[PDB]
């Protein structure tokens, strides 16, 4: 196919552990640990011969 | 050599202007200085 079905992605948003009470510049690298689940549905119309 | 109007006690003159547009005059004084303009709890991101 030349422009084939696209490719799905998907991604947990981080979600920052409790940070310094004081500013900081240097990158984040604290997160709250955490996954997903979910279903997931796939229909497909073929045609036959 | 300019044209001007004669008064007599009875007689009176009256004139009006207007102003150009002017900026506003400054009637304040400044809370800070050109040199603390920064954010005192921060770094920058420039090194000298």
């Amino acid at each position: 196919l030349k422009h084939p079905p696209p490719q799905i992605l998907i991604k947990n948003t981080p979600v920052p552990a409790n940070p310094p009470a004081e500013f900081s510049a240097t990158k984040f690298a604290s997160f709250i640990t955490q996954y997903s689940t979910g279903q997931v549905s796939v229909e497909i119309e073929w045609e036959l011969q | 050599y300019f044209p001007s109007q004669m008064l007599r006690t009875g007689n009176n003159f009256t004139f009006s202007y207007t102003f150009e547009d002017v900026p506003f005059h400054s009637s304040y004084a400044h809370s800070q200085s050109l040199d603390r303009l920064m954010n005192p709890l921060i770094d920058q991101y420039l090194y000298y």
